[PDB]
RNA sequence: GACGGGAUAAGUGCUGAAAGCAUCUAAGCAUGAAGCCCCCCUCAAGAUGAGAUUUCCCAACUUCGGUUAUAAGAUCCCUCA
RNA sequence: GGUUUGGCACCUCGAUGUCGGCUCAUCGCAUCCUGGGGCUGUAGUCGGUCCCAAGGGUUGGGCUGUUCGCCCAUUAAAGCGGUACGCGAGCUGGGUUCAGAACGUCGUGAGACGUUCGGUCCCUAUCCGUCGUGGGCGUAGGAAAUUUGAGAGGAGCUGUC
RNA sequence: AUAUGUUAAGUGGAAAAGGAUGUGGCGUUGCCCAGACAACUGGAGUGCG
């Protein structure tokens, strides 16, 4: 449980509150994420806290080391960026932007719209990148896969939506 | 979005304008009266409740089903109308209809092209394992199958007769209804629908036109 | 000889209405077919109808522990050919938890001439209230 | 995949995981995918 | 039927049927009869003073 | 035999530790079939757990503690579909 | 797994009487079609394998008593099995297994085991079961209509342009 | 009821060859403060296209 030893590192710009079992957390960027910690005990004592972790029977092991990379990437959530950049592949593509929803000329015959959710951002770049701003983890986790499932990449010419980093596989169609 | 209820009269056919040929079901409907309005502030659901046809008023030596009894004519008072005589009920539908008997105006299919028609059915009676499940027949010449029904079951490891076998018995009179049925034309000073094809009930009926729901 | 056998009209029945939230199905239904049946009291003959009337409100809040929720199945049959039903302990619930604890009670419950009369002094409600306000219950701590 | 009654790994980029009580062997190749252990 | 009725007079003065029958074996020489639980029916303050006697030698 | 809606199977997932990394999961979340529960059509309160809403008829008796009849309502009987 | 050919001789010799196709079913999943995926030595059209899936569907003929089978024209597909190798108090009797007759062959002989032509298929439904349709009483007064739906049935397929 | 430990599958309440970082007990080893294994920054040697 070596991820179960490290602070939260409150930069001193945070404002965390322990409301009973919950956190509200309000930050310079996006605020009241609110959450849950089941039972770990919290000492809060000068923008650090440390988590007090209890004996054996893993299921007070592994959630140790869950109820601290919850809110460690909250503290670091409401102040820093996010990984969220797509990229399209091929010819004939276009990611428009209409408004906050995003319309996808992805090689159907019809165009699939996109709707947002609550604290996110759509954002289009020069034809073919979108990037989806936000500060839920599972946010911008999730719209960066619910834009990739319309086309996912081929392993033949490439073409459909890919993320940026990571390599798709290629073949010879002979 | 509500119906009207109708006697059948007949069939004959109109033509189309553009060179069709529609054959079509005569129903006629003269004075409908909303009898009360069953609402969910009393104990139920939302509905309303029409009448068809009227009856006489009352009689000392009332003998048969001509006039009205005394239980279904205060019925018939509050609404202030005639002893209706078909009294039926139709849900689904606004409350723009008052409790208050206001007559049900047969100008309001014009051109609504979605139509129900709940018959009864005519009402066959004659029964037999043929002509009512439409069964096959054994050969005339060879054998001697010639109108009967076969296996009942499968065998003694079951040794019963499951529950829902085909066999004969009195055939027809279950009301069914026709779905998705339209208009050609309505008309006043005779109160008739002209609805497409055929209906399902015998002629002098009862039928009952309400808005489609598909 | 010296025995007492408890009859019509040397009996009285009264009620209890018992909290059933916060505890499991079928170790809340054990104290509900004894009361039925009437083992809290002595003055127990067989074969007459003592016992106490049992009021269940709180049907909601029952409890199951493990996989029960998924993987407890309650087939019925129609009589017809290929007819057998399934509905889960999970949606059952939610739907109607008027009839979930009414059946854990009444499969306890004796031979089926006088045990269809002893089942019968049982009311089951969802919500917290009843109706039944003008009979008197009481509360009703079981073990 | 692979649906086969015995899981093992074949070569030292695929990895032994329980999903759901099944063991099984996903891999970083497309062939080498394998469950029910 | 006479070990149903005892059990359901037991267990309103807290006690279970088996400690009952244990203590009037041991803490008494209480003959062992079950056709007399007609005490437990007549009078509830006769059989209130051998529960007594069997919690005190148990 | 339409088009929907809710929960799921195989699978594809996002965040995430046990196991400083990795990881679809053990805590939390999305998506997913002609299949499952409804939607559509029909029977159904003997559902003895025997429901509900409108409307009609309501006295002369006797000590017989309960009756004998009429009311509202149906029916035998005849002309028929 | 319990469908094939068998092994044992436990149930029925005061009767358990035997093959295929018509009539009508109904169930299993080890799936032929359609629905949803995973690998592919998958460029695209077509395919191959394997996993979830029983909701419906699954043709018309020639030759054989046929069980298998082989062929012809299609079709989205022409699935494999259980129910006394489902069903003869529902039908067929061509077949297998009766008396007549003939061949081949075996027998010194009466006769016999592979083919051949002909050859009676009985019954008025008492009880359970099923399909219809009426009396009685019950639902705390007696009656005329209109309805909520606890539950249970029905339907579910798909071509081509 | 009691004192003690085990199981997370309804195992208990149908059966095998083989597979398996499920989990509890009893032992044995080799590296570890020069801080070790893991990630993390710049020798014909282990799979590749």
């Amino acid at each position: 449980s070596r991820v179960g030893k490290k602070i939260i590192d409150i930069p001193s710009d945070v404002t965390v509150t322990f409301d009973g079992n919950h956190v509200t957390v309000k930050g310079p960027k996006g605020e009241l994420s609110r959450t849950l910690n089941e039972r770990m005990t919290f000492k809060q004592e000068e923008n650090t806290i440390e988590v007090v972790r209890p004996s054996e029977s893993k299921e007070d092991r592994t959630n140790h080391g869950t109820t601290r990379a919850l809110l460690n990437n909250m503290v670091q959530g409401v102040s820093q960026g996010y990984v969220k950049v797509l990229e399209l592949v091929g010819v004939g593509y276009r990611a428009q932007m209409q408004g906050k929803d995003l319309i996808l000329n992805v090689g159907y015959s019809h165009p699939v719209e996109i709707k947002a959710e609550e604290n996110i951002t759509f954002s289009v770049e020069k034809n073919t990148v979108v990037k989806v701003e936000g500060i839920s983890k599972e946010q911008v986790g999730a719209l960066a896969s619910n834009i990739r499932s319309v086309r996912p990449p081929e392993p033949y010419k490439g073409k459909g939506i890919r993320y940026q980093g990571e390599y798709v596989r290629r073949k010879e169609g002979k | 979005t509500k119906g009207i209820l109708g006697r059948k009269i007949g069939m004959t056919q109109v033509f189309g304008e553009n060179g069709e040929l529609i054959p079509v079901t005569v129903v006629e409907a003269k004075e409908n009266v909303v009898l009360q309005k069953k609402t969910v502030e009393v104990d139920g659901y939302n509905a309303i409740q029409v009448g068809f046809e009227d009856k006489k008023a009352y009689k000392k030596d009332a003998k048969s089903n001509k006039y009205a009894n005394k239980p279904a004519e205060g019925h018939a008072k509050k609404a202030d109308a005639a002893p209706k005589r078909f009294i039926r009920e139709f849900r689904n539908v606004d409350v723009d209809a008052y409790e208050v008997g206001q007559e049900v105006s047969v100008d309001t299919f014009v051109a609504g092209d979605v139509i129900d028609v709940t018959g009864v059915s005519k009402g066959k009676g004659f029964q037999g394992a043929i002509k009512r499940h439409g069964q096959s027949r054994g050969p005339m010449s060879h054998g001697h199958f010639h109108r009967a029904p076969g296996s009942v079951g499968m065998a003694s490891d079951a040794s019963r007769v499951f529950k829902g076998q085909k066999m004969p018995g009195r055939m027809g009179g279950n009301t069914v209804t026709v779905q998705n049925l339209e208009v050609v034309q309505v008309d006043t000073e005779n109160k008739v629908i002209l609805v497409k094809g055929n209906v399902p009930g015998p002629k002098k009926g009862l039928v009952e036109i309400r808005t489609s729901i598909k | 000889r010296q025995t007492f056998m408890a009859n019509e009209s040397n009996i009285e029945r009264k009620w209890y209405v018992i909290d059933a939230e916060g505890q499991t199905l079928g170790r809340l239904s054990s104290e509900v077919a004894s009361i039925l049946r009437g083992k809290n009291k002595v003055t127990y003959t067989p074969h007459v109808d003592t016992g106490d009337y049992v009021i269940v409100i709180n049907a909601s809040k029952i409890e199951f522990t493990g996989n029960k929720e998924t993987d407890k199945v309650y087939y019925r049959h129609s009589n017809h050919p290929g007819g057998i039903k399934s509905i889960t302990a999970g949606e059952l619930r939610r739907t109607n938890p008027e009839r979930l604890i009414e059946n854990s009670i009444k499969g306890m419950l004796p031979s089926t001439r006088l045990g269809e009369k002893q089942g019968k002094k049982l009311f089951v409600y969802g919500g917290a209230e009843h109706p039944h306000a003008a009979q008197q219950p009481e509360n009703y701590e079981l073990r | 995949m692979k649906v086969r009654p015995s899981v093992k790994p074949i070569c030292e980029k695929c990895k032994v995981i329980k999903r759901k009580g099944k063991v099984m062997v996903i891999c970083e190749n497309p062939k080498h995918k394998q469950r029910q252990g | 039927l006479w070990i149903t009725r005892i059990n359901a007079a037991a267990r309103q003065h807290e006690m279970s049927y088996s400690r009952l029958m244990n203590g009037l074996k041991k803490a008494g020489i209480d003959i062992n009869r079950k056709m007399l639980s007609e005490i437990a029916i007549s009078d509830e303050k006769a059989f209130a003073q051998l529960v007594t006697k069997a919690k005190d030698a148990l």
